[PDB]
């Protein structure tokens, strides 16, 4: 399927997940260095099926339907500064993001 | 070395028995388990298998039954072919081709495992010492059952679930007070039973907007795992099974669903339950002209279970007389009205004053001391009694006997329980601030308009608008508009914060837009790093946003939460409580305090509340600090 | 033999011997838990091994007739 | 997935995981060595590709 | 309304359900006994061994995953998403996200019973460096189980769970056990390649089953000893119960007859059963001793 | 007392990691080398400060 550009990340601390806005991509400002998160990106995988009483615990507990890993951007190490313009291209077709 | 037709065994797989070499290729060689019948394959390297054999003068068994006394085996073309003498009728000279061996084998002593050549590593066998020792060792324990409860040690909870944990089908009346925790003590008591295996069925008894909260807390304190009955759920296991009531352990019900159907309640009497677990109980309404529809089906129910537990409370600070109306349900001889009862109550009245003047210090009157020497029927009171009334040495042991041996003789102390928060110590202390902050004029600007609107609405909802002004400054002026830049407020609170960096703070506002608008101005004007918290999210993101308020150093320092749904974590290192605006009544005040007023503080909670002068804030702080 | 190995180099006679001869007594301080002869004075086992090597303590037949003596003593004592 | 009777048969040279098979019925430590009926590919590590 | 409620109380409830000095003493007990490090010493070890990848991450958390190793192809607790855990009670207040491992824990106990139930670790054949010792000696470590059989409702664990002895023999079946701690001595012990062990063992094969009927003559009375104190304990403790409750019965209307007949039933039924204990041998190490 | 503990402790660059440091390179010698090397000479060991 098709890949997702958002802020709700698998497996994140809720530290690195301060310098992104709702649509999932950092303030114009904020100064990085090597490590950091610029865009939050999750690719789908396999659906394996399942059993009623997990369903009851996922339909309470209430997070997901297809595990999904992620592979967002990050700063390669090394590196430092201060983003300055973020830039945004999209097909015609896709439902235009609120930054965008 | 692998040759067709021998009797080779699985190395790990031991389950299985023997195998025979079917047929064999340069690297493949397969075997059939008959005793299952199954087709295996197995690569020529590594050799996954050992091969059996049995030395002469022990004994073997054929496939017909019958045992013999092996002599002499011989070998060719590999193969092995024993030769022994019969054991049933003890012909000699009897040959038997491997082929025709059991299709069970067993190696159920070690030292055949040994001898055939079986060896594990070495570490193994130290694991299986100490594991087996380790186990022995704390099976014993007196107190074994109370350590794998997420709880912190409070006492007066562990000598409750000592007391009822070691009882025989118990049956009491939990009705504890709120903010005391009967629920843990429930929970407490059935993972005693079920850690001991003194039981194994229970039932659950909730009402619908209860029941997924059951659900997370078990499975979140006491490592119990439940399932739900609906009528779904129901209606597809009624397929399944004659009961489909009989294909769990631990049921979850609500008593409207077992009413549905009286067959339905039937099948709930005869499936054998051990424990059973009522909530609610005061809500459990009952007269003795007026027995109620919902009391007879719980009464059927109560009859075919051995132990019961009943959560509840006394609400309306109505008398214990009350209790009455279900104590029935528990030992229904010893309950015959509610006069005699109610009697015998105030008759232990006076005892009561005797025993709270006596505790007290003071001096007892001779004439009352002749009604503790009737509740008693003894007659070694006076030599006790003269020592523990005029303050002896030993006065407080003698005192402590005595009132133990009218515990002994109370009308209800086994079969009910009480905590108040009165008697136990442990609660932190209360410590107040108030500052006041002046009004700018933009309010006045509304509120003249916005006085005229709610004519024809109540002065609850009149009071409900102007309480909290920005509620309304935002209709007049369009949502979103730019209220938190002349609050006094707002500023007051960064003030506070930006100059104590090494406080954790809670603050607690009233609904959910004010608490996002209110992180968003830290964030950008001050970099105060906030965690908001309020009743729109999931389960899992409020367990990420408290999980990163607890980092001791590096992570958040205030917490914003939203008209809190007391679903209540432990905080115990929170300790300053900012209460940005005030609400109407004061149980859910008394809500909000004890998000942070639990046994186990290590400091005494301080709380400010800063208001608007000439406003509602105005009225209610005096109102309440003062009244 | 801090900065310079000229010593030691005559002292046994080749630039590779010399190695070997160093590289085991560093060894035998290394692991093998013996005790060193020279003062520390706060310095690593190799240099210490050239030091030794140099005043005319470890020479290599004298190694030899160390270790046996070691090993016939304790194998001797083990009853 | 490697195609049947291919340049990268895993029947021919060997497993893509260590100690499973391809159709995922057997795992891990219980059936070493034992040749998956099935799918037909033998338990072992994979550096035997 | 606040003095009018602080005149109905009824404070012999209250001075009953705290629990008094006792319940103080028992929750500092637990307070003391919950700094055990050897259970940490313990699950780590197990966990290394069944296969399962413990990742450290500082703030006394650990992640636990099943590996690729695995002793068992599915596990009950764990997925392969890994879970946290942590033995610290505050900690574990703190965040409930996150598992807490005590003796009463699921992973402990299916743990324990996946290994105590099969047949791992039970054949182990070694080596042993002694040059001060005579060429060819034997030494055999035995592994007695002492049991009993009955309903898990009779709780015989509280009384005789099942107990380990542990013997060490000789040629002429002099005990050694009493003596030499199992850590020292397995700390010199090392391990053979099995080649060369499958048949070593086989030119002393009468030897073992020589040596186990010795054994046999002293291990039965050991077990007599622990049945018969055993018992004891279990006609002392129970009768002492037995003593107390009825001396409730005959003075307060609170009092049952199911109760004290359920117990006496249950003191006789438990008395029978543990007049039937068994033993079995489970495990068995070979030492052969070598000049190398 | 873990390996992770050393991690942290070396990446935050705390006071103490830098005496280590300094007792570690102590009687050290490295190897400096320029490329082209056409002669025996081309490379050499030096000790650091
Ligand atoms: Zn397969």
């Amino acid at each position: 399927g098709p890949e997702e550009i958002t802020a709700d990340i698998p497996n994140v601390g809720e530290a690195a997940l301060s310098k992104l806005d709702e649509s999932g991509i950092v303030y114009i400002g904020a100064e990085v260095t090597g490590g950091d998160i610029l865009v939050g990106k999750v690719t789908p995988k396999g659906e394996t099926q399942l059993t009623p009483e997990e369903k009851l615990l996922r339909a309470i507990f209430g997070e997901k339907a297809s595990d999904v890993k992620d592979s967002s951007l990050r700063v390669p190490n090394g590196v430092s500064g201060t983003v300055i313009d973020v830039q945004v291209f999209t097909r015609d077709g896709v439902e235009k993001d609120k930054r965008a | 070395p692998f040759t067709l037709g021998q009797r080779w065994i699985s190395d790990t797989e031991s389950e299985l028995g023997l195998g025979t070499v079917v047929a064999v290729d340069a690297r493949t060689v397969t075997l059939l388990f008959p005793s299952t019948g199954e087709n295996r394959l197995y690569a020529r390297s590594d050799s996954p298998v050992t091969r059996v054999m049995f030395n002469p003068g022990d004994t073997i068994t054929s496939h017909d039954g019958w045992q013999m006394q092996v002599e002499e085996v011989k070998e060719e073309n590999g193969l092995l072919t024993y030769i022994g003498t019969r054991l049933d009728t003890e012909e000699s000279g009897v040959a038997l081709r491997e082929v025709f061996l059991d299709s069970k084998l067993v190696f159920s002593k070690p030292q055949d495992r040994l001898f055939a050549g079986q060896i594990d590593r070495m570490d193994r066998f130290a694991l299986r010492y100490r594991a087996r020792k380790y186990s022995s060792e704390q099976f014993r324990m007196p107190y074994s059952g109370l350590r794998g409860q997420r709880t912190s040690l409070i006492p007066h909870q562990l000598n409750i679930a000592h007391d009822v944990g070691r009882r025989h089908a118990p049956r009491v009346l939990l009705a504890d007070e709120v903010g005391l925790g009967k629920t843990i003590e429930a929970g407490m008591i059935l993972h005693q039973q079920l850690l001991s295996g003194a039981a194994e069925r229970v039932l659950i008894i909730v009402p619908e907007t209860l029941q997924h909260q059951w659900l997370v807390e078990m499975l979140r304190r006491f490592n119990l795992r439940f399932a739900l009955f609906d009528d779904e759920r129901y209606a597809e296991a009624q397929h399944d099974a004659y009961n489909p009531f009989d294909t769990e352990q631990l049921v979850i019900c609500s008593l409207d669903f077992a009413r549905r159907s009286k067959q339905r309640l039937e099948h709930l009497c005869e499936a054998e339950w051990d424990l059973l677990v009522v909530d609610e109980a005061h809500h459990l309404v009952w007269s003795e002209d007026a027995p109620s529809r919902e009391y007879q089906a719980i009464e059927q129910l109560a009859e075919h279970v051995p132990g019961v537990l009943l959560l509840t409370a006394t609400p309306e600070q109505l008398g214990m007389e009350s209790h009455f109306a279900r104590l029935r349900l528990l030992d229904p001889n010893r309950f015959h009205d509610f006069a005699q009862f109610v009697e015998e109550q105030k008759n232990y009245r006076p005892v009561a004053d005797a025993v709270a003047m006596l505790l007290a210090g003071n001096k007892l009157s001779n004439d009352e001391l002749n009604m503790l020497g009737e509740m008693i029927g003894e007659q070694d009171i006076e030599p006790l009694l003269q020592a523990a009334n005029s303050d002896s040495e030993d006065a407080q042991s003698a005192r402590q006997e005595l009132v133990s041996m009218l515990m002994d003789r109370h009308g209800t102390s086994r079969v009910l329980f009480r905590n108040t928060r009165n008697g136990v110590k442990g609660f932190p202390k209360r410590e107040l601030h108030t500052i006041k902050l002046p009004l700018p004029t933009q309010y006045q600007t509304a509120i003249k308009v916005s006085g005229i609107m709610g004519a024809r609405k109540s002065a609850e909802d009149r009071a409900r608008d102007m309480l909290y002004p920005e509620r309304i400054y935002q209709e007049f002026e369009g949502d979103n508009a730019t209220w938190w830049n002349f609050d006094p407020r707002v500023e007051w609170l960064m003030g506070y914060l930006t100059s104590h960096r090494s406080q954790k703070v809670l603050v607690i506002c009233a609904k959910a837009a004010t608490a996002l608008q209110l992180e968003q101005v830290l964030r950008e004007r001050e970099g105060i790093r906030a965690a908001v918290f309020h009743e729109g999210m999931s389960i899992i993101e409020r367990d990420r946003a408290a999980a990163w308020f607890a980092e001791e150093d590096t992570g958040a320092q205030v917490l914003l939460c939203s008209e809190i749904g007391s679903e209540g974590r432990n905080f115990q290192f929170a300790s300053h409580m900012v209460m940005f605006d005030l609400p109407f009544n004061p149980d859910l005040l008394e809500q909000r305090i004890g998000r942070l007023d639990r046994i186990g503080q290590a400091h005494d909670i301080q709380i400010h509340v800063p208001y608007l002068e000439k406003t509602a804030q105005s009225v209610l702080v005096r109102w309440y600090h003062e009244g | 033999a801090r900065v310079t190995v000229q010593d030691a180099v005559e002292k046994i006679g080749n630039r590779f011997d010399l190695v070997l001869v160093a590289a085991r007594r560093a060894r035998q301080m290394q692991v093998g838990g013996k005790d060193p002869l020279v003062p520390e004075e706060n310095d690593k086992t190799t240099v210490i091994a050239l030091r030794e090597i140099e005043e005319g303590l470890i020479n290599n037949q004298i190694l030899d007739v160390r270790e046996r003596q070691e090993q016939q003593e304790q194998e001797a004592a083990e009853l | 997935k490697p195609e049947r009777d291919g340049l990268f048969c895993a029947r021919i040279f060997g497993p893509v995981k260590d100690y499973e098979c391809l159709c995922g019925k057997y795992k891990r430590l219980k059936h070493r060595g034992v040749i998956c009926e099935k799918c037909g590919v033998e338990v072992t590590q994979t550096k035997v590709r | 309304l606040k003095a009018q409620l602080e005149q109905g109380r009824d404070r012999l409830l209250e001075i009953h359900s705290n629990g008094g000095e006792k319940a103080q003493a028992l929750a500092e007990s637990i307070e003391e006994q919950d700094d055990d490090t050897n259970l940490i010493a313990f699950a780590m070890n197990l966990f290394d061994i069944i296969g399962i990848n413990q990742d450290d991450r500082g703030d006394n958390m650990i992640v636990l995953t099943p590996s690729d190793h695995m002793l068992v192809p599915d596990f009950p607790g764990l997925s392969e998403d890994g879970i946290t855990i942590t033995f610290d009670r505050e900690v574990a207040l703190a965040r409930e996200d996150a598992q807490f491992i005590t003796w009463e824990h699921p992973l402990i106990r299916n743990g324990l019973d996946l290994i105590l139930s099969g047949d791992t670790g039970s054949s182990t054949i070694s080596l042993l460096k002694n040059k001060a010792l005579p060429v060819g000696t034997l030494l055999v470590e035995l592994i007695y189980v002492v049991e009993a059989q009955a309903p898990k409702q009779l709780q015989l664990n509280r009384f005789l769970p099942p107990t380990p002895v542990r013997m060490l023999l000789d040629k002429n079946g002099n005990n050694l056990a009493a003596q030499v701690e199992f850590e020292t001595f397995n700390r010199q012990l090392n391990a053979v390649n099995r080649h060369t062990g499958s048949k070593l063992v086989n030119a002393v094969q009468q030897d073992v089953h020589a040596i186990l009927q010795l054994g046999e003559a002293q291990i039965e009375k050991s077990a007599r000893a622990l049945i018969d104190a055993a018992r004891n304990e279990a006609d002392e403790k129970l009768s002492a119960e037995l003593s107390r409750l009825e001396a409730l019965r005959a003075v307060n209307p609170n009092i049952r007859d199911d109760e004290l007949t359920a117990i006496e039933s249950n003191r006789q039924q438990v008395m029978e059963s543990l007049d039937q204990a068994g033993w079995r041998l489970d495990a068995l190490r070979l030492i052969v001793v070598t000049h190398q | 007392t873990t390996i992770k503990a050393a991690k942290k402790m070396v990446e935050r660059e705390e006071a103490v990691v830098w005496d280590i440091l300094d007792e570690v390179i102590r009687e050290h010698p490295v190897l400096l080398n320029r490329a082209p090397t056409l002669h025996r000479l081309g490379i050499q060991a030096f000790e650091p400060v």
